């Protein structure tokens, strides 16, 4: 079996497999998430569009349980591998603590997950960020990013992928106690994040939401599309 | 020893996987294939490089594989790949069907491969396999269905798609003649065969260079078939036929 | 570059890593063995490079087994741990085949184990040559020399280490077959003082062992007041 | 391109070294052990308003009576943290006492250099850690702080300060430190340093502190806490 | 050059650069100096500290009751090898119930650390160590380095600036045999003295000292247990 | 008896240009009958069929491992696999179990897919096979069955000759054991087709 | 312990040149012929054959892996005598669970698929030659190529080695669907004498056969007669 | 092509351009260093080997100077190249004889064990981590059915039956002496074996040799154990040549 030595130092202290990994997640579809309430929502970009596509086979928010999904950002195919992974552990925890996992618990995991790719032989690192999202048992509302390196935090908003440099810029200023007050807001918050990257807007921003006890639901393009018009119009005044 | 590894497996500066994207070029010049997704069916054709005068014949295809009892793929790339993939396949699928006594779905056996295809590309320190996949099957959850894998790892479902020589081409014309919901096997049939025809331009289409083979569901059971020599000249026939109406 | 791995040939034919390894050796003090009509005595001119080492420090003499002498050159570390597989070879042999391993075996057996690091990436070749020596009433008095490459051949005399060439013409002179081991020892001794450099390097211990009718068959150090003799022997032959 | 365990002419480790670099990427954390006990304290490093503060924990627990300040790549600093929770609790187990803070810092150093490509399992470490750490805590010793950093090398230290602004803090803390100085001066001292290091303007969301006594287990200062000490500082 | 990365490359004049590279690791250490009489062997070591407010390196080891080491170079390999020695010496109490003997176990060190010094992705242990021991045969200093050869000492220093060490102990040793103890351990620290900068001086937190003989279990001394010895370098 | 502790007959007879495979339908836990419809004889084939007998558990194991194995055959040959290949495919997976075996003796009856002669054999638990000219018999009336096929079976019967006779050699010999019966299934298969009966019978 | 990357690898035009270069190694290869008569398979290669003083007998290109099933090819011949030994291995593991011998086409496939291995799998590199296999199974003759790459193809007749470009021309003017084997035995000696060079002999070509009663090689006096009408 | 290069084709066994293993090519040339030439030969009643002896130094043993092996009794061999390497391919095939007689129960023939060298040797042409062994092997040996018979592998793992052949420095020339004298016999056979090896190797070497300065090998039909002669026995054949 392949035992080199993949990720490893270079002078200045730089792990440039990581770094290189964090290229690849830059260049993904932008995704976003904020933290409602009672209520949390994920949205992210495109990708490509193409009428051809089975819209259905090609999306990037994904439940790892009931409680708890994900959206990400970089390799889809890296993503499915930490998909899959993540969704096995949620069933071993429930399994040996009969009780769902925390927001938090399989975001620890996910992220060592990643931080062993960076430093065991013969691998690289996962070319993905994910933005986790759900509830803990006492009903308190949960956004948590990992990365390439396995560094995890939570987040009141935040963007990953392309253009999140700005995108996170429009949250760290319209993200407010007002801005969240009710569900329709939180939701638009989202999509207006999305429509300033969102090249054709949109079209293509695929969305959904996790309520408090409630479940994923994803919005389909009719139920989008009258959320863009009713921010839309209120841009005008 | 460090010296001899070309290290297959590590990421460039751009977050870039060179031998995945080597690959994909290997993959763009090898025989065209394209599948199309209808309302009674769904079909695969293929151009023909095994085309020499002295050539046998002796199996029923060249690059038309069935899978099991509901699937079949149609690949391009470097066949000798191929093989191993499509074999890694139907065990895959008798695994599943062993186990819970039911055909495995046609998502699920897609998913499966593209993650073995996926583990190549993070670890082990050996070059990809050299192939893109076109799957055709029916289940019961989702019924007719086409799908394409890469080296990459990464699969889609589409109504229509092509991979191999003249690609970005044959996906061009599908986008203007392909309509969404209103297909049947005989007007795929027939957008098969325009699309072949524009895309083998070297040169003269014919009946010994492609290969068509239809999925379609009769009595509660899939049928797979790949099309005798007859049928194919019949519809080429057909479309040559079409083409002298189309000023006056 | 041809001669950075031992798996690799050079468009001559050679094997570079092997011949380094030998250079190893080649700069190394001249140790020397002589087989003569009654057994086989070694002489080491032992280099001290600080007064501060006992008497004895780095022996590049080993007991290989109770009949086997064994005298080394080059880098020391190699040849300790080709002493513990001659070692383990001579008691695997005996616990196997129920009887006190043959010089030639021991020496073929040893030297494949040699040999096997002369052909791959994963390793390197030892930096050490090294010279057998036992005797016994069936077999007679028998010395073996086995270098890096892992050649091994039986010899009347023999010299490896840096005077190798200047040891040779000496032991050429002499009449081996004819003597005893307690004449040869001074003769070790006296070749020994002739291709030491005094100017280049300064500080010498004689390191002398035998095996033969005398010790009966046992490889043993040869007792101090002989040492001295040969020694005293071999600076008034300097004159 | 050459092995991760290759020397360098001047006799160190490459990769060790390049280790070592990374520390200095790392927030700044400081160490002082007093007669009553020691704190640790470190700058969050907040990149975003939107980040919530609490969910950076560069000060973690490892038993009742020991704490842990990192710096530099804190996602290597993991399994590090892990292994000496584990291993405190295995002493626990087998000798029904706590282990040391000398013990559980060495235990972790014996970690440091197992990296390498053709030794060990199908898949071991290939890198050293990108982490220095600070171990505070109380035993039979008394009061007592440690430092470690990716070669392996531990030891014992009054006051230390690791990451980007520790020449400077180190600077401060020769000049305020004395044997017989209270944890309470210790905390100020710290907060003092912290303050002048940081980038930022120092305030109870953008720091942690810790402390260990021989009263009293592990404390992470609460918000309100922190508020009370910044007051004169 | 194409010859100094990989223990496994000999250069072309039959060197190998790797090992000669963890030489330095010890030649950068502190300072530490071993040397015995008729009945004792004695380590002395110079201790850094990082900083002003940092306590000192360990630099004196305890292997077994009859065994003590001093170390210079990679710490993280001074422990692994010290835990190897502490293994072997259990191993022969555990199997003949009696101590192992001192030139036994050096014997030991030079086959481990010989190994990989001889296989592709292995590097030379980056440490080397004073051995001080008493058995059968009497007091011990042995000398262990990361080529895997070993030494056999009347005394000896290793570290930043030990040639000074070495030269006063060359001076003095015809002495050494016959002190008591505390001459011995005089000229030990006389000894280290010699490699410091003319400025600074040996105290109680810089100095390190290790005792084992006939009468006396291997013993370390540090901060206020060395003052006896050092009142009376006079 | 391991092989009686859920009771069951298989057997199969040669006619002409077609060959019968029956199974009574019990499935019983030593005295205990728990259903009656308990599938014993699995299609490998439009006209080739395996009949198990045996530990029920392993009646159904093997049928599923050896479908397994039969579809991979199928895919990667070119074709349909012949009757005397089958038992060999039957006779190396038994067999691979020769120290822990599966608790099954099957007998197989079919027609060639491409000549359409008649075939019939049975294997022993181990995996070796024995093909015979007339007919086959496996389960805990294996010598009510040996009485029955013995006095009845004739040469070159046709279908309906076929299917009376092995019916009346399955009836009465499951009637005189205890833990055999609750029903009978038939197929007899023929060039052109199946036919599948069950018969009238006792249910004690 | 061996390498555990691969040695064949894309180039950044989708090549991967170490199988493109095992093939230039066929290439310069010996001449190797194969044609498929409608009752059988004949297979004809030319020896390298210096020498007065080898034993024409000693080692055989001509090669059977079962009664129905041989082989010959062009490139490197050590290389060959990996895969004739894997050939007949495979043979016997398939007629051990099957008790049938092994069709010609899934010999082909699982030779193929070994080829396949030693061109991806660590430390290695591909094979350097192309079989050309014949068999006779389903009352019927087949003639396959297997190259470095694991493809393989299905041929009525074909050529192999030096100037095999020719050869093939040759044989696609002069071979015909309804031809015999006696015939074809024929065209393949004189194809090979297309590029032979150096007076033939029936000890410096060997000629192998397949039909219905199996395969063998033809005895130096059986190439001798059909050498006398060439 | 044309000695064309791309990558590491000359430092492990990978194909060069033109399909060349450069590193197996190398190993031919590794033969040569050792400076030696070997030759065999067949007739009707008996095989053949002689090599040069060569003791450039008074202070060996000569008698521990060889190279030629017993494999099994019946079994001899000449070994040309280098001798460590050399010395490991006899023991190779003093295991897989031994091993063959165990399982098999009749002694290996001297085709198959040349063939199971040279598998071997094959190996180190497709696998990169290690080298070739710069060696070449001939093997005699009766025949029960065959008669006597001479076969050579080589580190391409290539391998051949003879009526008589050579290795090492002047292998070529030895060769053209030998088809030369061949042609000449009728029914393409050579009948004084032993002289005709003597002689080849006289010729391509200028020498006119001392009986130290061979060893000579043979096996006969009606002696079938592998034999090495004396040097009053090779002296014999000397002077009987000297004398016409
Ligand atoms: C071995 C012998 C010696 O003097 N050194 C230098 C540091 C060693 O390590
Ligand atoms: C005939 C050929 C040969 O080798 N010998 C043995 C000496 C003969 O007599
Ligand atoms: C052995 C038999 C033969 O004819 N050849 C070709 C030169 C050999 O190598
Ligand atoms: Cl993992
Ligand atoms: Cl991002
Ligand atoms: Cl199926
Ligand atoms: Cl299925
Ligand atoms: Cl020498
Ligand atoms: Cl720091
Ligand atoms: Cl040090
Ligand atoms: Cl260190
Ligand atoms: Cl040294
Ligand atoms: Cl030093
Ligand atoms: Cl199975
Ligand atoms: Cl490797
Ligand atoms: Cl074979
Ligand atoms: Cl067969
Ligand atoms: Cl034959
Ligand atoms: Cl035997
Ligand atoms: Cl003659
Ligand atoms: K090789
Ligand atoms: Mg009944
Ligand atoms: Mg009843």
């Amino acid at each position: 079996s392949y035992d080199r030595a993949i990720t490893v130092f270079s002078p200045d202290g730089h792990l440039f497999q990581v770094e290189y990994a964090q290229e690849a997640v830059k260049k993904g579809s932008t995704a976003v998430g904020v933290r409602g309430r009672d209520i949390v929502v994920l949205g992210v970009e495109k990708k490509s569009v193409a009428k051809l596509q089975d819209e259905r086979t090609v999306r990037k928010i994904c439940a790892l349980d009931d409680n708890v999904c994900m959206a990400f950002a970089g390799l889809t195919a890296d993503a499915r591998i930490v998909i899959n992974r993540a969704r096995v552990e949620c069933q071993s925890h429930r399994l040996t603590v009969e009780d769902p996992v925390t927001v938090e618990y399989i975001t620890r995991y996910i992220a060592s997950l990643k931080q062993r790719y960076t430093q065991s032989n013969g691998r690289r690192p996962f070319g993905i960020s994910a933005l986790i999202v759900g509830f803990d048992f006492d009903g308190t509302p949960r956004l948590y990013q990992t990365d390439p390196s396995g560094t995890y935090h939570a987040w009141k908003a935040n963007a990953i992928g392309r253009g999140a440099k700005s995108v996170r810029e429009f949250l760290e200023k319209n993200y407010t106690d007002e801005a969240i007050e009710t569900d329709d807001l939180t939701i638009k918050l989202v999509i207006k994040a999305l429509l300033e990257v969102v090249q054709s807007g949109g079209k293509n921003i695929e969305l959904a939401v996790m309520r408090r006890d409630q479940s994923l639901k994803i919005l389909n393009p009719e139920e989008i599309e009258k959320y863009v018009a009713e921010i839309e119009k209120e841009k005008e005044e | 020893s460090r010296r001899y590894d070309s290290r297959t497996t590590i990421f460039s500066p751009e977050g870039r996987l060179y031998q995945v994207e080597y690959a994909m070029e290997a993959i763009g010049h090898a025989g065209t294939c394209l599948g199309i997704l209808a309302n009674d069916g769904v079909l695969l054709a293929a151009e023909r490089r095994n085309i020499h005068k002295l050539l046998d014949e002796v199996f029923f295809s060249e690059k038309i594989y069935k899978l099991n009892e509901d699937m079949a793929c149609s690949v391009a790339g470097i066949t000798s790949d191929a093989n191993v993939l499509t074999n890694e396949l139907r065990l895959i699928a008798q695994r599943y069907l062993l186990q819970y006594q039911e055909p495995i779905p046609c998502e699920q056996l897609v998913t499966a491969l593209c993650d073995i295809k996926q583990a190549y590309t993070q670890f082990g320190g050996k070059r990809p396999f050299g192939v893109s996949l076109l799957y055709i099957g029916w289940d019961k959850h989702y019924g007719f269905q086409l799908y394409q894998s890469d080296p990459s790892g990464n699969y889609g479902g589409w109504k229509a798609t092509c991979i191999g020589n003249n690609s970005a081409a044959a996906v061009s014309m599908l986008k203007q003649d392909y309509k969404e919901g209103e297909m049947t096997l005989k007007s795929a049939l027939a957008l098969a065969i325009k699309v072949l025809n524009k895309t083998m331009d070297v040169s003269k289409l014919s009946a010994e260079k492609v290969e068509i083979a239809t999925l379609t569901r009769e009595n509660g059971k899939t049928v797979i078939r790949v099309l005798k020599q007859k049928e194919v000249e019949q519809l080429i026939k057909k479309h040559e036929e079409e083409e002298a109406k189309a000023e006056r | 570059g041809y001669d950075l791995s031992a798996s690799t040939f050079s468009p001559d034919g050679r094997v570079f890593q092997v011949e380094y390894a030998m250079k190893a050796v080649e700069n190394s003090s001249t140790a020397i063995g002589i087989r003569c009509k009654d057994g086989v005595v070694f002489g080491v001119e032992k280099l001290v490079l600080s007064k501060l080492y006992e008497e004895g420090s780095n022996k590049r003499l080993f007991n290989v087994d109770r009949h086997v002498g064994m005298a080394v050159a080059g880098l020391l570390a190699d040849a300790r741990s080709l002493a513990d597989i001659a070692r383990e070879e001579a008691s695997n042999f005996r616990s196997n085949f129920g009887y006190n391993i043959p010089l030639k075996h021991l020496a073929d057996r040893v030297a494949m184990y040699v040999h096997a690091y002369t052909l791959y990436s994963a390793v390197r070749p030892f930096g050490c040559s090294f010279m057998l020596g036992s005797y016994s009433v069936n077999d007679g008095a028998q010395l073996y020399m086995i270098d890096p490459s892992g050649v091994s051949y039986g010899y009347w005399g023999c010299a490896i280490g840096k005077a190798r060439q200047a040891a040779k013409t000496e032991i050429e002179k002499l009449q081996m077959k004819e003597m005893t081991c307690r004449d040869i020892v001074k003769e070790v001794a006296k070749i020994i003082y002739i291709v030491h450099d005094e100017v280049k390097d300064k500080a010498f211990e004689l390191e002398l062992s035998w095996v033969g009718e005398l010790t009966n068959g046992r490889h043993e150090i040869v007792p101090k007041d002989i040492r001295e003799e040969a020694e005293k022997y071999a600076k008034e032959s300097l004159k | 391109d050459r092995g991760v365990n290759t020397f360098s002419p001047e006799g160190r480790l490459f990769q060790v070294e390049y280790a070592i670099e990374a520390i200095k990427l790392g927030s700044t954390a400081i160490g002082i052990q007093t007669s009553e006990g020691v704190c640790l304290a470190v700058e969050k490093r907040i990149t975003s308003p939107l980040m919530e503060p609490s969910s950076i924990e560069k000060i973690v627990e490892i038993d009742a009576h020991i704490g842990c300040a990192m710096s530099g790549l804190i996602a290597d600093a993991k399994t590090l943290i892990d292994k000496a929770r584990v291993e405190t609790q295995n002493h626990w187990f087998t000798y029904n006492e706590t282990m040391t803070v000398e013990s559980v810092t060495q235990a972790v150093s014996n970690l440091a250099l197992q990296f390498g490509e053709e030794d060990a399992d199908p898949g071991a470490m290939s890198r050293p850690f990108g982490v220095a750490l600070l171990f505070g805590g109380v035993d039979e010793k008394g009061p007592q702080l440690f430092h470690m950093d990716p070669s392996g090398t531990f030891v014992q230290c009054d006051a230390r300060a690791i990451g980007s602004a520790s020449e400077g803090a180190q600077s401060s803390l020769q000049e305020v430190y004395h044997k017989s100085m209270t944890l309470k001066e210790a905390i100020k001292s710290s907060l003092i340093i912290l303050k002048q290091v940081m980038e930022e303007k120092l305030n109870a969301t953008n720091i942690e502190l810790a402390t260990v006594q021989p009263g009293q287990n592990f404390h992470m200062f609460t918000k309100e806490e922190l508020e009370e000490v910044i007051k004169d500082i | 050059n194409q010859y100094d990365n990989d223990v496994t490359v000999w250069s072309p004049q039959g060197r190998i650069h790797q090992i000669e590279y963890a030489m330095e690791a010890v030649k950068q250490g502190s300072a530490t100096v071993g040397l015995k009489s008729k009945t004792h062997a004695v380590l002395v070591a110079l201790k850094r500290a990082q900083s002003e407010l940092a306590a000192h390196q360990k630099k004196i080891l305890h292997v077994d009751n009859h065994i003590g080491i001093s170390i210079a170079g990679l710490t993280a390999d001074a422990r692994l090898l010290c835990n190897f020695m502490r293994q072997e010496c259990l191993d022969s109490r555990f199997v003949f119930d009696r101590p192992l003997p001192v030139s036994r176990l050096v014997s030991l060190i030079g086959s481990k650390t010989q190994i990989p010094t001889q296989r592709y992705g292995r590097r030379p242990y980056g440490v080397g160590l004073l051995i001080a021991g008493y058995d059968d045969m009497g007091p011990h200093i042995f000398q262990t380095c990361p080529s895997a050869n070993y030494f056999d000492c009347r005394a000896m220093s290793i570290g930043a600036r030990s040639q000074s060490a070495r030269t006063y102990l060359e001076r003095h040793m015809s002495e050494f045999m016959e002190c008591n103890l505390n001459e011995l351990v005089k000229h030990g620290l006389r000894a280290l003295r010699e490699t410091l900068p003319a400025e600074q001086d040996l105290t109680t937190k810089n100095v390190s000292i290790g005792i084992v003989g006939k009468d006396l279990e291997f013993t370390i001394y540090d901060d206020d247990d060395v003052s006896p010895f050092l009142e009376g370098l006079e | 008896s391991i092989m009686s502790y859920n009771g069951g007959a298989v057997m199969a007879m040669k006619g002409k240009n077609c060959v019968a495979i029956a199974a009574d339908r019990r499935f019983g836990i030593q005295a205990q009958m728990v259903t009656t419809d308990f599938q014993k004889i699995f299609p490998m084939g439009d006209r080739l069929y395996i009949g198990l007998a045996g530990l029920a558990t392993d009646v159904q194991t093997v049928a599923q491992r050896l479908k397994f194995r039969l579809n991979l055959y199928e895919l990667k040959e070119g074709r349909q696999i012949k009757p005397y290949t089958l038992m060999s495919m039957v006779a190396n997976l038994l067999y691979e179990k020769r120290f822990g075996p599966y608790y099954t003796e099957p007998v197989i009856a079919g027609l060639d897919p491409k000549t359409f002669k008649p075939f019939i054999c049975s294997l022993d638990l181990i995996g070796c096979p024995m093909v015979t000219d007339d007919f086959v018999v496996s389960g805990t009336c294996a010598e009510q069955m040996y009485g029955m096929c013995e006095s009845l079976w004739e040469p070159n019967m046709d279908p309906d000759h076929l299917f009376e006779t092995i019916s009346q050699a399955m009836l009465n010999a499951v009637d005189r054991d205890a833990v055999s019966g609750m029903g009978v299934i038939v197929h007899i298969i023929e060039k052109d087709k199946i036919t599948t009966r069950t018969l009238k019978a006792r249910m004690d | 312990r061996g390498y555990s990357f691969s040695l064949t690898t894309f180039s950044p035009s989708g090549k991967l040149v170490q199988i493109e270069y095992a093939l230039a190694a066929v290439a310069g290869g010996a001449p190797s012929v194969g044609i498929k008569a409608a009752n059988g398979v004949v297979l004809a290669t030319e020896k390298k054959q210096k020498s007065i003083l080898y034993d024409e007998r000693s080692v055989h290109k001509v090669e059977p892996i079962t009664k129905h099933i041989g082989l010959v090819y062009s490139g490197m011949g050590p290389d060959y005598r990996v895969l004739v030994h894997r050939a007949r291995k495979l043979a016997q593991q398939y007629y051990l669970v099957y008790q049938e011998p092994i069709p010609t086409a899934q010999l082909v496939q699982r030779v193929a698929s070994v080829m396949q291995e030693y061109t991806q799998s660590g430390g290695v590199r591909p094979f350097g030659v192309s079989l050309l296999i014949c068999g006779w199974n389903e009352g019927r003759p087949y003639l396959f190529q297997s190259d470095p790459s694991g493809a393989y193809f299905a041929w009525k007749a074909t050529a192999m080695g030096k100037n095999y470009v020719n050869g093939k021309t040759f044989l696609e003017k002069r071979y015909n669907e309804d031809l015999e084997l006696e015939d074809a035995i024929h065209t393949a000696i004189l194809t090979l004498k297309e590029s032979f060079e150096g007076q033939m002999t029936e000890d410096n070509i060997e000629v192998g056969i397949c039909n219905e009663a199996g395969f063998r090689r033809l005895t130096p006096t059986e190439v001798k007669d059909y050498l006398a009408a060439i | 092509s044309r000695g064309s290069s791309a990558g590491f084709d000359r430092h492990i066994t990978i194909f060069s351009p033109e399909g060349r293993l450069y590193q197996v090519e190398y190993a031919f040339k590794a033969i040569n260093q050792g400076g030696l030439t070997s030759v065999a030969v067949r007739g009707k009643d008996c095989a053949v080997i002689v090599t040069q002896k060569k003791v450039p130094d008074k202070l060996l043993d000569s008698s521990t100077v060889t190279h030629l092996f017993k494999i099994t009794e019946n079994i001899g061999c000449v070994m040309t190249g280098m001798t460590a390497d050399s010395r490991s391919q006899v023991q190779r095939a003093r295991y897989e004889a031994a091993n063959w007689k165990y399982k098999y129960g009749y002694e290996i023939p001297v085709d198959m064990l040349c063939k199971r060298i040279a598998d071997i040797s094959q190996v180190y042409t497709q696998n990169a981590e290690m080298r070739p062994l710069g060696c070449c092997m001939i093997l005699i040996g009766i025949d029960e059915e065959q008669g006597p018979q001479v076969y050579k592998c080589d580190p391409a793992g290539y391998y051949c039956g003879f009526k008589a052949t050579a290795a090492g420095v002047k292998q070529t020339e030895s060769t053209s002496f030998l088809e030369k004298k061949v042609k000449k016999k009728f029914d393409w056979t050579f009948e004084q074996t032993v002289e005709t090896a003597i002689t080849c190797l006289s010729t391509v070497l200028s020498i006119d040799f001392k009986p130290s300065e061979i060893e000579v090998g043979v096996v006969t039909v009606e002696n079938p154990k592998f034999r090495i002669l004396t040097e009053a026995e090779i002296d014999a054949h000397l002077v009987a040549l000297a004398e016409r």
